[PDB]
């Protein structure tokens, strides 16, 4: 088929200044490519069509070209509701294939996660499950690793992870690292302590607590 | 108001048929290419059906061939999709599309999760506030646990979506058929406890939801 | 209505079918016709021209049979006038078709290419669609406004009409009709000269279109591909005639006025010319496949030339079908009414 | 309009519906009333190797009652020149129609089979549409440019109409009239040889169910 | 009328080829014939046209 | 199981029946002309200056 | 269009309007004017019951 991909596929960029994107192809799929973007709630915009050629509504800060095997795109002035993920795809034949996507964000200032360990609540010590959750909040990049240490031997297995967005108004990121265990371990153990780890410290960031305690 | 609203996915049985139905709401149904494409997770968006401005020209990629037959209606402005034989591929969240051009896309809907599997589990929930000690800090971070569904997706919405400058959700693992997640939100300690804060959690699948205050 | 901004690629063409003039229309006359065509022709090199129109000229053909009427979009050609070619349907595209010149056929002096016409003809348009490409000449900025955001670029406004005629009625038909011609309107008063007479008919109320369904493969459950689906057109034709001999003493007036106005009615006729006696006639083989060298060659000479040999036409017998009862024939008891006899 | 392209497939037949071409026509002759109508015939000999496309042959018979008149597809058979029978709807999918030799009637010498006759028709297109098989036929490429990628394809040109009858009024009524023996056309003039008639009628303003 | 004149050769078809024009065309004729109507001049004629002309 | 719409068309002044007199020169039965029992039943339909 | 397959209901009536035949004519008569209508009529009295 038509296996096109799409490079860089991240774009952490500050708005005013000028970013570029590329999408190169297999075959001479020539100037017939659209442009999209993914935000979740609204619908996909077409930004682009043929390469070049502009659709209804669209302004004129987007700049897209190329032919053969070869393509560029370049857009500057950014604009807040930009942050979505952009494919590129061909149509030149069926089957209709995409680029594999590029996701663009905002940079901003750095920050460190908000770090608030908890035990599972009695609720659940009587569900059937036992689940340590620790909440690490408010950090950036997306960029983190965590550290669960069960009474000082650290377990992999049952570990969950899975990153936020970009948020609303602080726009930061956040990590669910829930410590999925059963009831005679979390009888057997008591000190567990999510360990964030970040580009602010060589420290990592060590929250825990104690059952004797709460 | 040009708004293309997903009906008629969710649940079905492996080798089984569903009927699916993309109303628009208001449009000249005949004017515009409509289309079908489906976001399967760590691949592509995937093209499933495209349909031209009247219905001349209908085509599927190499993954649907044989199997799924599109349709559309022009009077109730409903694009369709009749598939046979479903796999566990087929699980996904699909799109149905608006053709505005030279066969280019500008519009989705919010759509619906499409999942071939077997059966739902009505969700089992447990909060996360602060219990015996005191409270200390002029924000505190909580939650709300989810444990135990079955396929995706779910959402955590606080307080109405008032302290959505705040609030966190984070998504789901598969560990052993099952998906299992969490929710928070920074709030400044004025308003906890003495002003109650509840987070709303529904499950699609089952159509169970159980409303807590924390 | 048409929004804006232009989509446009590199080619749009698409699947269209559409339908065409009614008409009802016949000619009587024993020389044979003409009729006028435009095309391409040559232009003036010497100015420097800033347009690159080509010129176009009226080309007065002489009508073949099988050759093209008008439809209505144009009496030019379309093979060197249609460079695309797929704008314009194929069965005219590699043909040019035609209308008459009534005017220039009402000035030739005896008048013996029309002895009598009519024509019947209605028409209405349905739709309209326009062409996309690069136009040859642009629009003057200063009779408009421009505009932007959607409105920046101009649209093409190559447009062109469809005909759809109107509807196709028995209730008007000029067919399964006899004319009893009075008086005709010029000067050759329904004679015909040298043996001959030249008529046409071109009529849409009787164009239907006949298909072909072949399954190829027997099966109780439907394919697409059983059927090599094929076309035929069918037409159905005749005519009747009722004459009368005329004398003519060939008087000294006569003669003059004759042979002046046409040698060729004199030829079959030689009253003294000397090459129609000759001498010892054609003397003719019996036929031998390989020997007796000579061939079936058109350099032995011909006993009748004219360029109208080099047309084609649709020939039709009449040397045999003669009768002088009438009256067994439903035309000759509508003539002894008509004659009051 | 066609937005390119046509898409392979072996099954995509719909109902739809649809009238018919209007008339009213009568006719009266002491010889039963004729018709032609066309079918197939014998192929060749062998002698051509370029193609398969069929014979075809008129059937000149006189026609009885309760048979088919043509609608405007051609007085023809519908089971054995066309083979899906999906071109046709049901109720004359399965017939051969005709249409009245009037002509070789008129050519007959005495006019025993007709002594009077009428006809008042009309018509107009409602739709184009078209066939959905393989073109057994090839169209030649200089005639026109071909197109590349999504273009590429070259779609089928069997376009088919579809009919329409006009607005039908009282003052368009033939019947229920007399209509006198004054002249006939022929040589029998109104003699009903063998004391019998062949008469025949074919309205459609009365044509609903 | 409607011109199409291609500037280029290919195999290859595409609108930026072909140039097209547009043109309108009419004919008029004419025939008549009249009759001569001679006029004698008198004393209350040339005092009714010079009112006139 | 199809069905159309019937519609009807244009209707003019000329289609127009009424508001003129007659004067029968010959009525169509045996009985030319005369009623009897002192009454008659006459009928019109029209449907063309059927507005609401 | 009726493409296939269909999307039927337990439901399915609607509100639609039509129009309907030029109507212009007379009828006079001193004796009283019949019509005619079908009625719902008997066959004989064993027909097999095969289709009602």
């Amino acid at each position: 088929d038509v296996q096109i991909t799409q490079s860089p596929s991240y774009l952490a960029a500050s708005p005013g200044e000028t970013i570029t994107i590329n999408c190169r192809a297999s075959k001479s799929i020539n100037k017939y490519l659209a442009w999209y973007q993914e935000k979740p709630g609204t619908t996909n915009k077409l930004l682009i069509y043929s390469g070049s050629t502009l659709q209804s509504g669209i302004p004129s800060r987007f700049s897209g070209r190329g032919s053969g095997t070869d393509f560029t795109l370049t857009i500057s002035s950014l604009e807040p509701e930009d942050l979505a993920v952009y494919y590129c795809q061909q149509y030149n034949e069926y089957p209709w294939t995409f680029g594999g996507g590029t996701k663009l964000e905002i940079k901003r200032a750095d920050a460190a996660p908000t770090v608030s360990i908890f035990p599972p609540s009695s609720e659940q010590l009587t569900s059937g499950g036992a689940s340590v959750v620790c909440f690490l909040n408010n950090f950036y990049p997306k960029d983190i690793n965590v550290k669960w240490k069960i009474d000082g031997s650290e377990r992999q297995n049952g570990v969950l992870n899975s990153w936020t967005d970009q948020d609303s108004k602080d726009s930061t990121y956040s990590m669910s690292s829930t410590l999925t265990l059963t009831k005679d371990e979390y009888e057997r153990h008591n000190s567990y302590t999510c360990e964030a780890t970040h580009k602010t410290s060589t420290s990592p960031i060590v929250k825990s607590f104690n059952r004797n305690e709460c | 108001e040009v708004m293309l609203v997903e009906s008629g996915g969710g649940l079905v049985k492996p080798g089984g048929s569903l009927k699916l139905s993309c109303v628009a709401s208001g449009f000249t149904f005949s004017d515009y290419a409509m289309s079908w494409g489906r976001q399967t997770p760590e691949k592509r968006l995937e093209w499933v059906a495209t349909i031209s401005s009247g219905g001349v020209s209908t085509y599927h990629p190499d993954s649907v061939k044989g199997r799924f037959t599109m349709s559309r209606d022009n009077a109730k402005n409903t694009l369709y999709l009749q598939m046979s034989s479903l796999r566990s591929e087929d699980t996904a969240k699909y799109y149905c599309a608006r053709g505005g051009g030279r066969y280019a896309m500008d519009y989705w809907g919010q759509g619906t999760s499409v999942t071939v599997s077997a059966k739902t589990t009505p969700p089992s929930v447990y909060p996360l506030a602060p219990g015996c000690g005191d409270t200390t800090g002029s924000s505190v971070t909580s939650g709300c646990l989810v444990k135990g569904y079955f396929p995706e997706p779910v959402t955590v919405t606080w307080n109405s979506g008032s302290l959505s400058s705040s609030v966190h959700t984070f998504p789901a693992l598969l560990q052993s058929g099952l998906y299992t997640m969490s929710s928070s939100v920074t709030v400044p300690s004025s308003t906890w406890p003495s002003q109650t804060v509840t987070c709303s959690v529904a499950h699609p699948a089952s159509s169970t939801t159980v409303d807590k205050k924390l | 209505s048409n929004r804006y901004p232009a989509q446009p690629g590199s080619d749009n063409r698409e699947c269209l079918s559409m339908d065409y003039k009614q008409t009802q229309l016949c000619l009587i006359g024993c020389k044979p016709p003409t009729g006028e065509h435009w095309g391409k022709g040559v232009a003036c090199n010497n100015n420097a021209a800033a347009t690159d129109c080509p010129p176009l000229e009226l080309f007065n053909s002489i009508i073949e049979d099988g050759d093209m009427v008008d439809t209505g979009f144009g009496c030019m050609d379309f093979g060197t006038l249609q460079a695309n070619k797929s704008d314009v349907p194929i069965d005219i595209c590699n043909s040019t078709c035609k209308y008459p010149d009534y005017l220039k056929m009402a000035s030739e002096p005896y008048g013996d290419s029309l002895f009598f016409f009519l024509r019947r003809e209605q028409m209405f348009v349905r739709h309209f669609f326009n062409r996309a490409g690069k136009l040859g000449e642009a629009v003057p900025d200063d009779l408009y406004i421009k505009g932007s955001g959607n409105t920046a670029v101009i649209q093409s406004s190559a447009f062109f009409p469809t005909p759809s005629g109107s509807i196709v009625t028995s209730e008007s038909q000029l067919f399964n009709k006899p004319y009893w011609l009075q008086r005709a309107q010029g000067h050759n008063n329904g004679i015909c000269w040298g043996n001959q007479l030249f008529v046409t008919v071109v009529d849409t109320t009787r164009s239907t279109n006949m298909t072909l369904c072949t399954e190829v493969t027997k099966e109780g459950t439907y394919k697409n591909d059983n059927f090599k689906e094929y076309v035929r057109h069918v037409e159905e034709y005749d005519l009747q005639f009722v004459f009368q001999l005329c004398k003519i003493t060939l008087t000294a007036e006569i003669m003059t006025y004759i042979h002046t106005m046409d040698s060729n009615i004199l030829e079959d006729w030689q009253f003294g010319l000397t090459p129609p006696p000759s001498a010892s006639l054609q003397d003719t083989y019996r036929f031998v496949t390989s020997q007796a060298i000579t061939c079936q060659k058109t350099a032995p000479p011909k006993e009748k030339e004219d360029p109208l040999n080099k047309y084609t036409f649709w020939e039709v017998n009449l040397k045999e079908k003669f009768s002088a009862d009438l009256d067994q024939f439903p035309l000759g008891r509508k003539f002894l009414l008509q004659s009051g006899l």
